[PDB]
């Protein structure tokens, strides 16, 4: 049950830098199923346990996604709004 | 797409840019562009 | 929906050096209601998005005091309620304390 201060401490170090979309869920395996190419994404400072993207990235061509950090390690995964150019109209939360 | 005002528009867009504002400097009076922070390479075309 | 790698990277940066016991709930105000003095605690490396203290901790509860909660410091980073309150003087034994993201 971390306090807000601890959560602010935490999220400051978890800094993703690129996002890749997949036709199949990459949570089981973040390597295969890559449909797009690395697209840069930027995030603001943490606050209340939330970090939000600074700009709505535009990706060229899936129903899934997978965040990556600067050292080729996947840090998040999940499914998109709808299967199917895709516009990323996104934040990371500890709640 | 509509001389100082065009350069000021460019300067504001650059300084509000998610990435370029971090690592590029702009000054206007004519316009000038140089390094900012660590960045080592910059080009304009 | 962080992966295990993200949880491990995140948890490696938590460095709670000490613990303090409180009779009133410290979540609303962790600075007041100190029952016992700070006691050093040690934490292991993260694994599967979880960490735990490497060894037991002994704390001296002052006279005519009661313990209800605890708070970690290094600044404060976490708080929680003890499994059961206890009106003692004596030594209160804290086994492994775990912090989890699951």
């Amino acid at each position: 049950t971390l306090t807000i201060d601890g959560k602010n401490k935490i999220l400051a170090t978890l800094t993703p830098t690129t996002i890749i979309l997949h036709n199949v869920d990459p949570t089981a395996d973040p390597t295969a199923n890559k449909v797009t190419q690395p697209v840069a994404i930027y995030f603001s400072e943490p606050d209340n346990g939330l970090i939000a993207s600074e700009d709505t990235v535009n990706i060229t061509v899936v129903s899934h996604y997978s965040l990556w950090d600067a050292n080729d390690k996947c840090v998040a995964t999940g499914a998109l709004s709808k299967p199917q150019i895709y516009v990323i109209s996104v934040s990371v939360d500890l709640n | 797409t509509a001389a100082e005002n065009v350069l000021q528009q460019f300067k504001t867009q650059i300084e509000a840019d998610p990435t370029i504002k971090d690592k590029v400097s702009v000054n206007v009076t004519t316009m000038i562009i140089t390094k900012a922070g660590d960045n080592d390479f910059v080009k304009v075309t």
